[PDB]
């Protein structure tokens, strides 16, 4: 009575709907702090 | 926030002479430093 197990299985199957297929997610969060900007994205043209 | 290390090695009471210390590494470690200690192998 009243006690259940809150973790339930997704139970993915190939025959499911488009919304019932597994869709992996990758989340990026950017942080700027009092550090010398150690991560950055730099194109260099040939010299003349 | 940068820790800078200059180094020089010479094959020899400190000797009387002039030698210039070239830079070795420059690191953006960024922590606060107040004291220090040394390690020996024994
Ligand atoms: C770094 O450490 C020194 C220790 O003498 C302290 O006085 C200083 O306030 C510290 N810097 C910061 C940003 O807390």
């Amino acid at each position: 009575f009243n006690c259940y197990f809150p973790l339930r299985s997704y139970s993915f199957r190939p025959t499911y709907g488009v919304g019932h297929q597994p869709y992996r997610v990758v989340v990026l969060s950017f942080e700027l702090l009092h550090a010398p900007a150690t991560v950055c994205g730099k194109k260099s043209t040939n010299l003349v | 926030g940068y820790f800078k290390i200059y180094s020089k090695h010479t094959p020899i009471d400190l000797p009387q002479g002039f030698s210039a210390l070239e830079p070795l590494v420059d690191l953006p470690i960024g922590i606060n430093i107040t004291r220090f200690q040394t390690l020996l192998a024994l």
